[PDB]
């Protein structure tokens, strides 16, 4: 159980929970600052 | 200033490989972090 706890607790760092991807690095290297602040936001909604 | 067959050497270079060492890496649209090592496997095909 707590293994299997764990690794759900981690693949939930892999979801795009409405965004365009799951890693900010991509986001950070495409979009320009204004506006790419709106899928930081519902990945970090998501986490929490 | 319009065409398909462009000139390369511009901004592009290919680089060495590293290892011993985590560095940011980009292989066909990746962008990610680690390190390198040099173990020898054959599984791979013409295509992978």
């Amino acid at each position: 159980s707590n293994a299997q706890a764990l690794n759900s607790l981690l693949q939930q760092l892999f979801n795009k929970f409405g965004a365009i991807s799951s890693s900010l690095q991509e986001i950070l290297s495409r979009l320009d600052p204004p506006e790419a602040q709106v899928q930081i936001d519902r990945l970090i909604n998501g986490r929490l | 200033n319009s065409g398909t067959t462009c000139s390369n050497d511009l901004l592009q270079p290919n680089t060495e490989v590293f290892t011993d060492v985590c560095v940011d890496y980009d292989l066909y649209g990746i962008t990610g972090q680690g390190i390198f090592k040099e173990v020898s496997a054959v599984y791979y095909n013409s295509w992978q």
